[PDB]
């Protein structure tokens, strides 16, 4: 948790994005995440896909 | 410091509606209850405690 | 927002269904606008009442 | 006073366990007694062809 | 003669505002609400399902009441209802005496319920002033003394 | 205490008058319906006490203070008539022009 | 429920109320039913005559 | 295609849960429905 950049807070246009693979084509997972306790990989936690 | 003191006014909210009633109903009391509940919704007051 | 009134009018015993609902703004006894089915904007200096 | 009252209440509860056919009986000596509660099968279960 | 019914399908379309902290996961809660409306319009599939007809009609306000009761919803705007190519209806009536009302599904038809997010800063009002520039209708700062 | 015990038993003697279908009439008349007079238009019934030296303690007539208010009579009579109608699968609440 | 309904339709089907209640009692696997008066159904066309 | 007449009676059917009635259950009307306050009022008026 101590290794990140503290210059400015991550803006909203730069969220993380999740995909899954389907025979060389990538598809979005954005609407199938129930809970992300890591808050976008800033603290340790469980993401539920 | 304090620049000024301003007294607020008030607006009236007029409501137009078409309501379907149940068979065992009286429109008069129902409308009284509607007015009471809406007025309580819009302008709550605070309680003082011991 | 009209839904805040829709959900409370639906709580009175004897009310079956709401076929029509809209609201309008009055100041000094005169209608200020035409009204709107889903939301209404208030004036800066005034408190809403029924 | 308490004991006398409990004895009277026992009498009251005693009189509620008489058969329902006896609680609803009509007075044979009152000429003004009429049937005013029930209908008989001939008057309820029947219907014209 | 004893026969089987004829089914009609309903579609809805509205914009919604969620409560915090649910508002940060909108795409997940749009799916939870779509499946909830389908269960509402098919009371034979669920035990103790309640009825929606009042007389021979279904009203738009009874679906709006069910949406407003979900624990993650703040308010709804621009609610619309569709019945078999009829585009904006206040009350749905049976077409034939055999008609029975059900929901729209992407695997029995190719239509679903359309739900999008309401955004405050992008709002446009549709409400024209009855008068302008005269006494009784303007702030003191805007009286030009013509 | 005697008044409460006597009232309890008066409620047992008069069961058939809670479920009767009779029509309340104030002026005796022949209308081909079964009719009921003022002494039986009650949903609570009472008795007069009897003990030694009653005439010095409870004078001429005291039961008038025990009568139920007309609003209670109307409400309970209406509910009993509703219950008796319901046994034939019918109620007045389904007919708009009737109310 | 059963006996109060029978005391009204007498076990015979002459009206909308009678057709509906005689079915719901005998066949528990039905959820809802509707009786259509003076209407006929044509099997070959799948058309209902009103 | 032929413009046939319509049925002028508009209604819905009956479900299995709409066969319940509230007035039919014997719990709707009791023989003695009085509580403590009524007995206190009674003793006060009899005194």
């Amino acid at each position: 948790e101590e290794t990140a950049d503290i210059s400015l807070r991550r803006q909203e246009e730069y969220k993380l994005q999740w995909y899954y693979l389907k025979d060389n084509a990538w598809e979005s997972l954005g609407d199938r995440i129930v809970n992300d306790a890591s808050n976008g990989l800033v603290t340790s936690g469980i993401i539920n896909l | 410091d304090f620049a000024d003191i301003v007294i607020l006014g008030e607006e009236e909210i007029g409501i137009c509606a078409d309501i379907q009633l149940e068979t065992n109903a009286d429109a008069e009391d129902v409308l009284v209850n509607i007015y009471v509940r809406i007025q309580q919704f819009l302008s709550p007051r605070l309680k003082f405690y011991t | 927002h009209t839904s805040d009134l829709y959900q409370e009018i639906l709580q009175v015993p004897g009310v079956s269904a709401i076929k029509k609902l809209s609201i309008a703004n009055y100041i000094n006894g005169l209608r200020q606008t035409q009204g709107h089915p889903w939301y209404l904007q208030l004036t800066d200096q005034y408190r809403p009442v029924l | 006073i308490l004991e006398v009252l409990c004895y009277a209440i026992t009498d009251l509860g005693y009189r509620n366990n008489l058969d329902i056919a006896d609680l609803l009986a009509l007075n044979p000596q009152d000429g003004n007694s009429r049937e005013n509660n029930f209908f008989t099968p001939d008057a309820v279960l029947t219907c014209n062809p | 003669k004893v026969v089987n019914p004829q089914y009609e399908r309903i579609q809805v379309d509205f914009q919604v505002k969620l409560k915090a902290p649910y508002s940060s996961n909108f795409g997940y809660y749009r799916r939870e609400l779509q499946q909830a409306i389908v269960g509402f319009l098919t009371p034979w599939t669920v035990d103790s399902g309640a009825d929606i007809n009042f007389g021979g009609k279904v009203y738009r306000s009874s679906i709006l009441k069910f949406v407003e009761e979900q624990y993650y919803v703040d308010y709804v705007v621009n609610f619309k209802m569709n019945l078999n190519n009829q585009q904006d209806i206040r009350e749905a009536i049976a077409i034939t005496p055999r008609s029975v009302i059900t929901s729209v599904s992407p695997k029995t038809s190719n239509q679903d319920h359309m739900i999008e997010e309401f955004i405050e800063q992008a709002i446009v009002f549709n409400n024209q002033k009855l008068e302008s520039g005269v006494l009784g209708y303007e702030s003191l700062n805007d009286l030009e003394l013509g | 205490f005697d008044q409460l015990l006597a009232s309890y038993l008066a409620q047992l003697s008069h069961i058939r008058d809670l479920f009767s279908w009779e029509v309340d009439v104030t002026q005796p008349q022949q209308n081909d319906y079964a009719t009921r007079l003022q002494e039986k238009q009650r949903t609570y019934f009472t008795q007069k006490l009897d003990f030694p030296e009653i005439e010095k303690i409870i004078p001429d007539n005291y039961l008038d203070v025990l009568d139920e208010a007309p609003e209670t009579y109307r409400d309970r009579r209406n509910r009993f008539l509703d219950h008796l109608l319901a046994r034939f699968s019918e109620s007045f609440s389904d007919y708009v022009l009737l109310n | 429920i059963r006996i109060s309904e029978r005391l009204r339709h007498k076990g015979r089907a002459v009206a909308i109320f009678d057709y509906e209640r005689l079915v719901l009692e005998k066949f528990p696997q039905i959820y809802k039913v509707r009786c259509i008066n003076h209407g006929q159904f044509d099997d070959a066309q799948e058309q209902l005559y009103e | 295609n032929r413009d046939l007449p319509k049925n002028p009676l508009i209604r819905d059917g009956v479900s299995q849960r709409q066969r319940q009635v509230s007035a039919l259950s014997p719990a709707s009307i009791g023989v003695d429905e009085r509580d403590l306050a009524d007995f206190l009022v009674l003793v006060y008026r009899l005194s």
